[PDB]
């Protein structure tokens, strides 16, 4: 984050001293400057690493999530009058890399919620502004299955009320890990099956446990069904905040395949060029 | 007059927002507060109140009150056990229903030992030892009271003091616990044995019950506050 | 100068060289032609402190009972070889003393020292990439998501083979619900040049004959459970392929030799017993 | 009440911005930080650690770990070059998908001294001596030895220490150059050649690799953060 | 929150405005500032030097280097102008698109003295006197130096300086001008005439050339930026 | 009084004289009717500052070897000549040790002394604009915009000329790709009466023979590439025709002497050798 | 380390100094030229690389004039030429 070193003039050298030469074998990599190998003049450095911070890298709202809600009629099947969403990071591939670049995270988070809305079709009138209702369920909480069953009183429940026209609704989440930081990955099963007990028991997905539980958001237009019907959409953007990783990875290099680290297209990532064309 | 920029935001309602809102009834004469008993001040007073288990949730016995009743008798010694219980202090259907998983179905994550307290409801006259058992999780839950006594556990005498507390201790890996069944934050099992076995003279009578208790330890803490799945409404 | 004001209580809606010899209980080893040692991220493995420490229970520290070198079965580097890999503490459930405590109890911590040993003469070629991941995962065979089972991910001291393509398990009524890790990709979508972001040593048979890495305890969490979770990965990789004299046909051991250090144990009960292969 | 006046910029959701806001899950106890190995503060210092190139990207070799190595014989010596590279640390293939170029996909303008590491992966027996040779961009690309010597360059002696360090100077007429493929910003070139030729003994292979590794320096800064070309969803 | 009223001028946004937005690029290493040559900080910095008039925008002169020449000959002494022009340094033709006249049409009003440098481009062995005369607005342009003369003039010598400078001094009824053409705030008249005549020897060209440059004082200064009719735009 | 709060990190995001000598190396320069001479900008040549070194490896700094004067080519002046210009460092590509310097290195800085010299009689008349323009960009003949080609943007000593009027390239087939400097329009569609706002110096025949101008280094970065960027372009216009005597037909050379300055040269490789017009 | 010129050696002879004698500009007290000298430092005092022979059993031996080898390297040759002295 801070200013770089400057750099020192170096003239000519005639010595038994050989930064250049080093041994990789050691798995460390070697601390040479300009100066080392060639002639250097003095350069007061004013470049910084502020934009490089992990603070900086992560510091951007990125979409996570587009939640499909309608506002029809309860008699259509085919509309969605609520929306359940896992709250998630693997929905989407630019954020989930940036963060995959690290095996664990401590950060806060802020959620915005971003709302569009719009006619289906023309020939049935008209509607008034509708309220969005955003209810948190953390895990164990009831979870509605209805658009208007008991569950949206939300009297423990953390819910959102956003008003369609008014800007993006926006609240913040501290670390709310069981662990001490985020794992974004985990080298191993929720269950560890047990000789003797059926192979349909003690069976769990590898790298799935319930360190990545954290709820899901329930979406619903809270005004009743206009005589047309409308689609709403909310997109989700989920910005880091006081972020703190700890043991750097390889980038995602090739295209994911579900929530884990599984590779099934696009295998081959690299282009053809001559080892000797530039 | 003095220019403003409205962040992104602005002309939201948020229902955990903390702002200052106009008085609808200024100058209203507030009638002042009496000292009245019983004040609480957080949620985890309540939680480290015992309350009894719904322990024997069978068929006849579930929804009556012979469902916090666990019968012991005078037979032979066995190491079968004699209650088992998963340490999922909210999702864990004989624990959900206590005032502990009653807090903890308004919260999301939660951290802290418990204590399991047992009494012993039988005749003066009965003697036994039982052995009350935590299993941290990750191997076979145990079956018998050999494989019971290798995790942490309790050897209760049932004498001049009929009642025994277990504390469960804090061991996870995570600093938190989910509310909910899960797998990469269960808890544990808890297990109850007999030790030698239940002892009546004649003239008494050779069953008997225990009744279970749970509470929270001074350590225990929840967060992340929710919508709990106990209560629902309808139309 | 700028102004700054919180109007919340909670914070979270503020704005943003060569001869070494190594003695572990009872257990030594001695090294002249090694390429130094290497202790992942700069750490040496400890215990949980009592500022850390989330069971309660008092722990059981085996010390040199289980703190000792423990030699995993040879493997072989020939010319067509593409790597293996090991788990730990995986590797080690059938180690002495280590793993009784292992499965005794629900929650288990141990760094690890681990040993690459690879010896060939002066006329021999090839390196070997030995490299330390935490939470090594490895992408499976099947289009089912995360679907590989537990006796696979779990092999042993025995570990597993890097493939040099991939291959999708096909067979719905018996899937083999195993591994598939690519060389190039690392065996979790990662090209394997950029592996050495993790602590690692190169083993260079013109340099060295063994490779050391000390890994502390590296966890979300400071104490978990060794059966349920793998705190590391140990993954060697050809480099440079293997080559001899052109004599051909050329193969050379490869031995692992890994001392849990710093055990601490917590929730003893009956012993686990995994479900076999 | 206090009279504000809304300036323009009111009511927008930049994804830029820097703003409080309610938190949803008020006095949550938030489970502390315990000390991790390994945590990163910049990502210069993962731009700082050496990382295979896959210098060999032929049709036969790409996407399989031969694009790693470099393939040295004991021939008669030439001034071709063994092998060459375009200084686009981001846009070049054979530099874009190492740990330097990944990080550097993620921001638009990059500033700094390079250094690449080759690693002789021959028999002990083997002796040669190498030339790397980095040429600052304008003139034509070093097709020989001859031209290669005028620029920046380093030779090595392959012994006893098997790896060499070139350094690339940060030479450039912008204090800050482009992560694309782009004329104005131009990197240079570097090349590596035969100093005098890799000589064995009998019953050596003929035929040894070098493997190439690239990292930034001490010196090197990033800035303008912006999305990758790397990764794509698709529907 | 804190109460708050929205005024008017609220969601509006004027391009003048000077408010503070959130960064695009957070953290960005902006590279330094090297001390660069010829440095500006006002505009005024560019009125103050000298730019060549087109005096002569006759249909076969304009736009050519014809228009910026003004000949002389070694007629016989005439008290006709050689040349005339209107003190509009924006709105006037042959001043609007000078640097003075381009930076003025840049602002609408302006206010100071101006200069005015007169060159001769004739041979060494020419001699001859001139009188170039300011008139302030009002009256009857002067068509003769007779009339000329009774406003502010210098008469040049045309001898080893090749060079005269008449300052047209600040003279108006307003504190500033428009930069257009104004009859409240016209500003006066330059003139030329021959004071006695251009004199040659024999063997010398009788017809020489003078070059206008025109530049503002130090005193001078514009005000109310608006938009020039120097540029536009098609489709 | 008016208050002032930043809220934000970025502080983007806050509001806002006849007679001289002139001696380098072994070159030497004197002049009796000279009109003073003219510093760009005020600023002297100079060598980089440790301060604002973008490269690292060493420079060269050939001195004398390089830093003396150079005369180009001489051209003549004529009633109908309409201007002269010349690129630097371009004009100086084949002039010694400074243009073996300039094509043996990827990176190149200097500035210049530029003496322009045309003598005439006390029966001539005519002056010269002499202009030094940082960045001369000169507009093509083609409807293809910036569609030049390299070895037409860099003549070399003989420079270029001014045209009368524009000219459009028509020859699709083998199109010109040349400049069309129209000498009214300053060759980059501005009025050539502002281009006094370049450095610049007038020669006028009867007051003196002579221009100096004393070219700083002048560029957005510290060092460029000589080969691909011509820092300064040296503009020379008749502002008041070359007329004798009534004679006719009179023709006068102006011959121009560069000596550059402060030369320092990074990057040193194998000679550049541009393709030839 | 020469101008931009290096030369590493790892199987060396040491480095003789002929008579002990290391090279110097002239100096004031021995200079007979009056005009100010040229000296083009790191664009000439370089190392050039002449054209390799090769030694058989049958070779004999080589010879090289200097400054006359380097009259055809670099500045060097220019200012070798363009001087007089
Ligand atoms: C007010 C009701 C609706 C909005 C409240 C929703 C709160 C949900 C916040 C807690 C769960 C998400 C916490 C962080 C997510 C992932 O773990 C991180 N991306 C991990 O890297």
């Amino acid at each position: 984050a801070n200013n770089l070193p400057d750099t020192q003039s170096s003239g000519p050298a005639h010595s038994k001293e050989t930064p250049a030469l080093t041994a990789v074998e050691t798995g460390a990599t070697n601390p040479l400057v300009p100066s080392d190998t060639v002639q250097t003049r003095h350069v007061i450095q004013k470049r910084t690493r502020s934009e490089s911070t992990v603070e900086s890298f992560f510091a951007r709202g990125a979409c996570v999530a587009i939640i499909e809600v309608d506002n029809d009629a309860p008699t259509k099947r085919a509309s969605k009058l609520f929306s359940i969403w896992k709250i998630t990071y693997k929905d989407t591939v630019q954020l989930r890399r940036k963060l995959e670049f690290f095996t664990y995270s401590r950060f806060d988070m802020e959620l915005t919620f971003v709302v569009t809305s719009n006619y289906t079709d023309a020939n049935n009138g008209h509607a008034l502004n509708q309220v969005y209702q955003i209810m948190y369920i953390p895990p164990g909480a009831p979870i509605p299955g209805k658009w208007n069953d008991y569950t949206w009183q939300t009297s423990s429940n953390p819910s959102l009320f956003y008003t369609y026209g008014a800007p993006p609704a926006r609240i913040s989440v501290p670390y709310v890990g069981i662990a001490n930081a985020y794992s974004h990955f985990y080298d191993g099963f929720a269950k560890v099956p047990l000789a003797g007990q059926a192979s349909t028991e003690g069976d769990s997905l590898y790298g799935a446990a319930s360190l990545n539980d954290f709820g899901s958001l329930a979406v619903r237009v809270v005004n009743d069904h206009n005589p047309t019907k409308l689609t709403s959409k909310i997109r989700v953007y989920m910005k880091p905040k006081h972020v703190r990783v700890w043991c750097p990875r390889p980038p995602r290099a090739v295209p994911y395949y579900g929530p884990g680290v599984d590779y099934k297209d696009g295998l081959a990532p690299l282009p053809e060029k001559g080892l000797t064309t530039y | 007059g003095l220019p403003v920029l409205n962040t992104p935001g602005s002309n939201q309602y948020l229902t955990a927002d903390n702002y200052q809102s106009p008085c609808a009834i200024p100058e209203f004469d507030v009638t002042p507060p009496i000292d009245i008993p019983g004040e609480v001040r957080n949620m985890m007073e309540l939680a480290e109140i015992d309350t009894m288990i719904p322990l024997n949730l069978t068929n006849q016995r579930k929804n009556t009150m012979d469902m916090y009743r666990v019968e012991l008798n005078d037979a032979a010694h066995s190491d079968t056990p004699i209650l088992c219980l998963s340490l999922s202090p909210a999702s864990d259907p004989r624990l959900a229903h206590t005032m502990l998983g009653e807090i903890l179905n308004y919260y999301t994550h939660w951290a802290g030992s418990l204590k399991f307290t047992f009494l012993f409801c039988g005749s003066m006259m009965a003697t036994g030892k039982l052995l009350v058992s935590y299993a941290p999780p990750g191997a076979e839950a145990p079956k018998s009271r050999k494989e019971a006594m290798l995790g942490t556990h309790v050897i209760w005498d049932i004498g001049l003091q009929s009642s025994c507390t277990m504390v469960v201790p804090w061991i996870s890996n995570t600093t938190y616990r989910l509310t909910i069944n899960d797998s990469f934050t269960e808890g544990g099992y808890i297990s109850m044995f007999y030790q030698t076995r239940v002892v009546v003279p004649l003239s008494t009578p050779r069953k008997m019950d225990i009744l279970g208790f749970v509470s929270a330890c001074n350590d225990f803490s929840v967060r992340l506050l929710r919508d709990t799945t106990h209560i629902s409404q309808e139309a | 100068n700028y102004t700054t004001i919180n109007y919340y209580r909670d914070s979270a809606s503020n704005a943003a060289d060569r001869v070494m010899q190594l003695t572990l209980g009872n257990s030594t080893i001695t090294t002249q032609e090694a390429a130094n040692s290497v202790v992942a991220y700069g750490r040496w493995p400890e215990y949980i402190k009592d500022s850390e420490a989330n069971p309660v229970d008092q722990p059981t520290e085996p010390a040199v009972a289980a703190c000792r070198f423990y030699t995993l079965d040879t493997v072989t580097w020939r010319k067509e070889s593409r790597g293996w890999w090991w788990k730990l503490p995986d590797a080690l459930k059938d180690m002495g003393l280590f793993g009784q405590n292992m499965f005794y109890h629900y929650l288990g911590r141990a760094g690890y020292t681990v040993h690459v040993q690879c010896n060939a003469s002066k006329f021999h070629q090839g390196a070997l990439g030995v490299f330390a991941v935490p939470e090594m995962c490895l992408a499976g065979d099947s289009t089912t998501h995360m679907f590989t089972k537990y006796e696979n991910a779990n092999p042993g001291e025995k570990g597993g083979e890097f493939k040099g393509s991939f291959t999708l398990d096909t067979n719905a009524t018996n899937p083999a619900r195993n591994f598939c890790p690519v060389d190039y990709l690392f065996g979790s979508g990662v090209l394997a040049g950029n592996a050495f972001v993790y602590p690692h040593q190169i083993i260079n048979l013109r340099t060295n004959n063994c490779a050391t890495l000390v890994l502390p305890y590296v966890n979300s969490l400071s104490i978990d459970s060794m059966t349920k979770h793998n705190n590391w990965g140990i993954a060697i990789l050809p480099l440079a392929p293997l080559d001899f004299a052109t004599e051909s046909s050329t193969e050379i051991p490869i031995t692992l030799t890994i001392a849990p250090m710093c055990c601490e144990f917590n929730g003893l009960r009956n012993i686990t017993v995994p479900r076999t292969q």
